[PDB]
Formats: structure tokens, sequence, C-alpha cells
RNA sequence: UAUUCUCAAACUUUAAAUAGGUAGGACGGCGCGGCUGCUUUGUUGAGCCGCGCCACGGAAUCAAGAGCUCCAAGUGGGCCAUUUUUGGUAAGCAGAACUGGCGAUGCGGGAUGAACCGGAAGCCGGGUUACGGUGCCAAACUGCGCGCUAACCUAGAUCCCACAAAGGGUGUUGGUCGAUUAAGACAGCAGCUGCCGAAUCAACUAGCCCCGAAAAUGGAUGGCGCUUAAGCGCGCGACCUACACCCGGCCGUCGGGGCAAGUGCCAGGCCCCGAUGAGUAGGAGGGCGCGGCGGUCGCUGCAAAACCUUGGGCGCGAGCCUGGGCGGAGCGGCCGUCGGUGCAGAUCUUGGUG
């Protein structure tokens, strides 16, 4: 995995495709922030 | 169909030691947006009452659960605490609605307007469906009449849809209870 | 064969948590073994 | 009048900079009549 | 020296432990030392000759030199952008044997071992260490559930025992 | 469209169900509340 | 003697969080020998040396790489903010700690603002956003929902931020505890009591509103206005909006690669690939322009220089080329080399003119 992963070039996306909740609050408070589990493939659908 | 908050059950219990390979399991229910908060909540409270804290303890289960009779009308108390500006109060609170969801929906809404009370200010102490015979507020006895009567005084006139929407008519609304 | 090897996984996590749901017990699934991590946040007033 | 500000900044503007490290370091300091006998002791090697 | 003594700040540091002082036990000057070692400096209160600055107390090095009485230690000492190498000479009665080594010469040779072992059999191994990595997945059995509901507020409790 | 028509054995079926209702009682199932000594009354 | 209320920057048994040091191999390990004037009762130690053998790189992640030297500029008035913090009643006051920011920096939002929020930038097209917004000013809903408020004080209206307090209200909306009531309460009526026939009384609590609340040019939620809010609290959907992000074009910079029995080239060139672009003080490179000198290639009475032009074109730009006019005798390109070599400022100098 670390060489694979590291033969990556971090992937340049878009920005997300009907915007964000509040980047400057954790995701938990209702932001954009930290951890989300299984709902960040929620965010790249419209970031990609 | 779609509800802003949903109720979970989780169940989580402490890291087995070698004092303790069977540690207790905790469950409660939870109300939050989706799974990811509700389970952020399950950890606070099992911090500030169980002492086990999440990096420390184990995520077991969590289930949403849903009305059962949806179609049907039931009245909910919700016994809650929350922070006023200064300080803690306890107040119970009755609500009408399909699901419980539409009732918890209605009881944040309502601490909102009344008591300038915000989300994270508020903990749900217990809930239940109570059976008109045993309600308490009057809001909700006044729609216990089985001959329930009444016209309804404002009305929001508009077209349909936003496709019929003219700037200027030649006459005024026409209204009438 | 990875084709073959997803659908097998994603059957397997279903039976084990259905067979734990016959027996009354619980089925902690494994934890992520992967991440994906996303900056929200710009480049200006950056803490060391 | 005093003030550390943007000091720790210019430090790492190039640096840290650890010193060089060799395998061999230098004997000054070190006890003379340990040195002096290891001199004879080389000389002497074979 | 320029406003501030050799041992300006050091109430604290300098004082001996509490119900510690007095004859100090005699296992500290049976200590072998030797080149290569790593020590860490603790300043010992009661002796005066021999002590290091302020500054190495509770600093990490290594013995580059042995004499009758002391050690002398390399000590790191960042300056600005660089760090320098400090050698200070320091009576052995402020000097503990450090354990901040104690598990590589153990990890060495049974990392050489399985190393061995997996040479003669032809597979290709790595004795590397790794960080705590994901729990795979496993049942519990059920149990008894215990339901925790927040409680409601009383103020007389808002106090360590009460009112 | 031509509305053609089980891989469970029927014995597995009623357990099934039964397990799984029996989980569902103890998701909706509600605390005693009873070490809330000084809110009995109000709790109900 | 046993208890008890309340305390400490210059008290303390105990004692965090954050931060600080060291270590995680090839400069490792083992075996057999050797050297010494040091060391030991002792080839006992200590360090070093020679030979032989072993050593999958000995936690993760990253590594637009690492090390070393020389010469030298500028600077050595700082200021702001979260947090910790000293003096001070306090200060847009004075002085420290860690980091960031402004200064040196535009751009979107905050009406307006060096520091707040977003975000840093080559020249463009398209797409999407950040903060902030969607009644008009003004790009985007008078969008879909619940409640609260009615201000006869200029009701209220968004981090920094441009203020308001103690204390009060039978204004209104929620909640908490207690008391009373179909065996008849409460108000009134009647002579403790009868008529009376449905709820009533008291305290506390906190939302909005109101009182508390006085200043000098006329004036400021930014303005207009807004009350089935365009106010306040909480939601939903869509939408608008940066020089930020994504795709594409072109310019520069940096790095990488290809091109000779040369059909072979301003190789100081051509071609291909990837990343990238803020800048005061300051440094450096490549270029433009002026006047000579050594050379070289030219122009000119069939019209040189200078000057004029609503002529045209080239270069990111310094500048350059050219049409027409005026003028009437000199001038230019290129290589090298040289210098009293480039102006908007100096209450600059002289002259001229409003
Ligand atoms: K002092
Ligand atoms: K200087
Ligand atoms: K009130
Ligand atoms: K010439
Ligand atoms: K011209
Ligand atoms: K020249
Ligand atoms: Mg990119
Ligand atoms: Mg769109
Ligand atoms: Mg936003
Ligand atoms: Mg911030
Ligand atoms: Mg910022
Ligand atoms: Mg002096
Ligand atoms: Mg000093
Ligand atoms: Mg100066
Ligand atoms: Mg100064
Ligand atoms: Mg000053
Ligand atoms: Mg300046
Ligand atoms: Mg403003
Ligand atoms: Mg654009
Ligand atoms: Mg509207
Ligand atoms: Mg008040
Ligand atoms: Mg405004
Ligand atoms: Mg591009
Ligand atoms: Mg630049
Ligand atoms: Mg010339
Ligand atoms: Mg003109
Ligand atoms: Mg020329
Ligand atoms: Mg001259
Ligand atoms: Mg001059
Ligand atoms: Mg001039
Ligand atoms: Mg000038
Ligand atoms: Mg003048
Ligand atoms: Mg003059
Ligand atoms: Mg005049």
């Amino acid at each position: 995995f670390k060489e694979a992963n590291n033969f990556l070039w971090p992937f340049q996306l878009k920005a997300p495709l009907g915007g964000l909740k509040k980047k400057r609050n954790h995701y938990v408070e209702g932001g954009d922030a930290g951890n989300r589990e299984n709902f960040i493939n929620e965010l790249i659908r419209r970031m990609n | 169909v779609t509800y802003k908050f949903h109720q979970y059950q989780v169940v989580g219990r402490a890291l087995p030691s070698e004092n303790d390979e069977h540690p207790k399991i905790y469950r409660m229910k939870l109300w939050a947006t989706n799974e990811v908060r509700a389970k952020s909540k399950f950890w606070y409270f099992l911090r500030k009452l169980k002492k086990v804290k999440k990096s420390n303890g184990q995520m077991l289960a969590i289930n949403e659960i849903f009305e059962k009779y949806p179609t049907t009308i039931k009245n909910y108390g919700i016994w809650l605490r929350y922070q006023s500006r200064t300080g803690y109060h306890n107040m119970y609170k009755e609500y009408r609605d399909t699901t419980l969801n539409g009732a918890v929906e209605q009881m944040y809404t309502e601490m909102a307007s009344r008591h300038r009370v915000r989300h994270h200010c508020i903990q749900i102490i217990k809930t239940a469906t109570i059976p008109a015979k045993l309600c308490k507020r009057e809001s909700t006895k006044q729609f216990h009449d089985s001959k329930i009567k009444f016209p309804l005084v404002f009305k929001k006139v508009r077209p349909p849809s936003r496709k019929l929407k003219t700037t200027y008519k030649a006459t005024k609304p026409n209204l009438f209870m | 064969q990875y084709a073959k090897e997803y659908s097998e996984q994603e059957k397997e996590l279903i039976r084990l948590k259905r067979e734990a749901r016959l027996k009354g017990g619980f089925y902690v699934d494994p934890e992520a073994k992967l991440l994906f991590i996303i900056r929200i946040r710009g480049i200006n007033a950056m803490p060391p | 009048n005093h003030t550390a500000h943007n000091q720790s900044y210019k430090a790492h503007r190039n640096g840290i900079k650890k010193p060089k490290s060799h395998r061999h370091s230098s004997t000054k300091g070190m006890d003379p009549k340990f040195l002096r006998n290891q001199r004879y002791a080389r000389k002497h090697n074979k | 020296p320029a406003g501030h003594g050799l041992r300006s700040r050091t109430r604290d540091s300098f004082s001996r432990a509490f119900r510690k002082k007095g004859t100090i036990a005699l296992s500290t000057y049976l200590r072998i030392f030797k080149i290569g070692d790593y020590v860490d400096i603790k300043v010992n209160g009661a002796i005066h000759k021999g002590m290091p600055h302020k500054f190495y107390h509770g600093r990490t090095g290594r013995v580059w030199n042995v004499t009758k009485r002391a050690v002398g230690v390399e000590v790191n000492k960042q300056v600005r952008n660089k760090i320098l190498r400090k050698r200070i000479h320091v009576r052995i009665e402020h000097v503990q044997q450090s354990r901040c080594t104690e598990e590589v010469r153990e990890r060495i040779k049974k990392n050489d071992q399985l190393k061995a072992d997996a040479k003669a059999r032809g597979e290709v191994i790595s004795t590397k260490r790794q960080p705590l990595g994901p729990k795979p997945g496993f049942m519990v059995e059920g149990a008894t559930l215990e339901t925790v509901t927040p409680i409601p507020y009383d103020v007389v409790n808002d106090l360590k025992g009460g009112y | 469209k031509e509305k053609l028509d089980h891989a469970i054995t029927k014995e597995e079926a009623s357990a099934i169900k039964g397990a799984s209702h029996s989980w569902y009682k103890t998701m909706i199932s509600d605390s005693d509340y009873a070490e809330f000594d000084n809110f009995t009354k109000w709790l109900g």
C-alpha cells in the first residue's frame, strides 16, 4: 500500500457541487470538518 | 419519508480488560440527524454518566427506530432538560403527530421559539406515547373531540405554482370562509 | 477475481450480522483500514 | 525594550541545523592519562 | 552574569524530594559508566561540586569521557538556528543511567534470529515493528442491557456533596 | 412482465422473524426511571 | 484534647493538560587474535587494532533531495489579534509570553476601515464554490414550514463593532412546586351561613416586549422602508456571489528528456514532458535608449538630421518600424569598446508662460 498510495499524486478535486454547510464547525455540530465516516462518499460524488 | 431528526438505539461498552473480560453493555435511545452524530452523542453521555470514554470504549450496534404506525395520530410526551442563559431547568411537553420523529422536530422548534434554546443545549430525558385521557396540556386536549369542527380563519393566497404568477392582476383576491 | 472478492465480502458482512442477530448477540464490524482525507481550509494563517 | 516575537520564525528559515556527526570524534578534553597511553598502544600496534 | 546568577530560579529544580534528604544511598557510587552510554542528568541538591548548570537538569546525553569522580556528557543545546553539542563534566551523583535504549539490544537479537530462521526456509519477511492497527470483526455474546438516560437536573446537587 | 413467480427453510424463516421481532422489542424498550427517586411524579 | 468557617505571586505534602530531552542498526552484532608506558592480586580491565562470519534495511508518514563554503545588501522606531499575563479605576494606556496577521498585499464579504471573516494573485474562456447573501437600492425567493413579538420611548434587525446596568411590569408566552374544587371552590348575591353551578388561588422560573434610559448643526439597522416582517429563535429546498478550487488555451520561470560513421545546427538551436506564478527595503539576470572610438554594412539635394501628424503596424514593456507634412545637409544599421549616458518631484538651477 505504501508504494502504491505514494505513487498516486494527490487528487486535485473541484469545489463541491452544491457547496459546503460550514467549514468552520465540526461535522458533528452540523459543519464540514472532521470524521464523517461513510458520508465521505456523498462528498466525493459532488467533488469528483 | 424524510425526517430532520432520527431515533437510534446505540449499544456500546468499555473495552474488555483483564480485570473485567465482560464489561457491562450500555444502551441508549438517542435523537440525531444521522448515524455519525448519534454515535458522538452516545459517547458524550457514556463519558459523563458511566465514565467510559470512546478512546477506551467499544461500539457494538447502532440501529434506527421507525414509527410503527406512521398513518395514525398519537399524542407524544417529551421530558427534557435544557440550559437557559442563567441555569438548567426541567420541563414536560406534549405534541400531536403521526410519528415521534415529527413530535421531536416540533419540540426543538418550540424550544428555539419560546425559549431561545439552541439544539445542543437540550437533553431528552424520556419520550412516550400518551393516551388521550392521560394528556396534561390543553393544547393537546382541545383536539380530543369526536366532533372537531372549525373554519380556516387564515388562508394563504397563491397560484398552485410560480408558472401562474403575475405581478399585475385585474381584480383583488376574493376570499371567504 | 477482484470483482468476485468484492461481492463476496459484501455478502459475507451481511451474513455475519444476520447470524449474530439470530443468536441474540452483536457483531462488531472490522474497523476501517482506509481513509480518504480532503482539505477544506485554505493556506492562510497557518499555525506551524 | 525586548521581545522574542518572530525569532522562532527566523530560526526555522534555515534551521534547526543539527551538527554534522562523524564516526570519530575529537579527543580534546579527555583524560590525558588515558589519551597518552592510547597513543603508545597505537605506536607499538602490529 | 548579566543579571542572573549561576543558580538563579533553581528553588524547586535543585531542591531534594520530600523525605528524601540526608545520606545518599551507595548504589549511586557503585554504578559503572562507559563511553557511549546514555545517562539522564538529575541534579542532587546536597552535592555542590561538579553540578551541572540548571539547563542540563532533566536532559539526556551521551558519555564521552570518564574521570575519577565525574563523567563527560554530550548534551544537545538549541541556540537560535543551530543545535550545539555541549560537552560538560558532571559528578556521578548528578547522573542516572538512562533506560531510553533498553529495548534496542534485545530487539536486535530477536530480529537476527527471526531473519536467520526465515533465511533457511527461503521466505523473505520483515522484522519491523508496526503501530496499532484496526481491529478485526468479531461477535459479542448478548447480555443484559443497562439503559442509560440523561438525569433530571437538581440545583441542590451543583456542589461537591450537595447543599 | 410475464408475472413469473424461496431460499430459506420454513422453520428457519420462523426463527428469523422471531429473532428480529425480539431484537426490535429491545430497541424500543425504555428505562424504568427508578433511580430518579426525586422526580418519580414528574416523570410519571 | 477532638472538631469547625475561610485563605496565600514571593506557602505546600500531592499534582495535571500543553510544551521540553533522549532512543528506535550497516558509525549494527558476534567469534578468534594482537597492541599499551594506562589499569588490576591477576593478559584483570579499559580503549584501540587485525582477520573471519552474520546483518531484507529493522515504527508510521513525507522527503519539489542533502551537505559545505565564499562575498555582500537591507534591517536593528514596529503595529494588530485569540489566548496566558504585569502595572494601572481605566484607556485606541504602558510592559512581557506562544502563534498568526498587518507592515511589504491586491482580491470577495463586514455600508464605510492596514489587522475581523474568506482567501492570497501570470494573461484569458467555461464550470463550481468560500465568507456573506437572495423586498428595492443590488446578482439571487416578497420560496416552503413552526412559534414568539405589537413597542402611544425613533420596536427590532448579525463575530471584531461602534455600548448599557442594578432593579421592576395584573404586557404576553412557556415551564416548575404547592393549595383549593360537583360532598359545590372562586366572584357577586343571601342571612359561619343560603343563592350561585365551573374551574380557581399563590409562589418561583425565563423568552420577547415595556419602564429604568438626559446633550448640544439635521441624520442615520448603510438608505428607503418593513408588522400573512423585509423583526427575533430554529428548520427545508433551490439560488446568487472572489484574482479561491476544477477543465482548456497562451506567456514566463524551474526541473526533466530527445537530436552525428551528422539528408547536417543562429546545438547560444530545434522538439517533447511535468510542476509552478504576491512582493516594500534589498540583490541578481536578460534587454531598451543616448553620445564617442576601433571595425564593418549602408542611406542622402530624385531631399539627411530635427520637428509636426485624428496615417498604419510590431513588442508584456523600455522602445522599434513605417505613411504624410515641414525642413535644406547631413545620417544610420551591425560587432566590439568607452562615458560628463536616461528625471515629475530636491521651498531643485536658468529661461519662458499662465
Ligand atoms: K529579580
Ligand atoms: K547592522
Ligand atoms: K415576563
Ligand atoms: K558606422
Ligand atoms: K510617425
Ligand atoms: K556604441
Ligand atoms: Mg491543484
Ligand atoms: Mg448550480
Ligand atoms: Mg456558506
Ligand atoms: Mg477562525
Ligand atoms: Mg482566516
Ligand atoms: Mg558586561
Ligand atoms: Mg538575557
Ligand atoms: Mg532608525
Ligand atoms: Mg528598538
Ligand atoms: Mg506608545
Ligand atoms: Mg516601514
Ligand atoms: Mg458595519
Ligand atoms: Mg471565472
Ligand atoms: Mg417572505
Ligand atoms: Mg432584567
Ligand atoms: Mg445593511
Ligand atoms: Mg492551467
Ligand atoms: Mg513574483
Ligand atoms: Mg546613436
Ligand atoms: Mg494632438
Ligand atoms: Mg537605433
Ligand atoms: Mg563627453
Ligand atoms: Mg549626469
Ligand atoms: Mg522637468
Ligand atoms: Mg522621483
Ligand atoms: Mg519650484
Ligand atoms: Mg523661476
Ligand atoms: Mg503672471
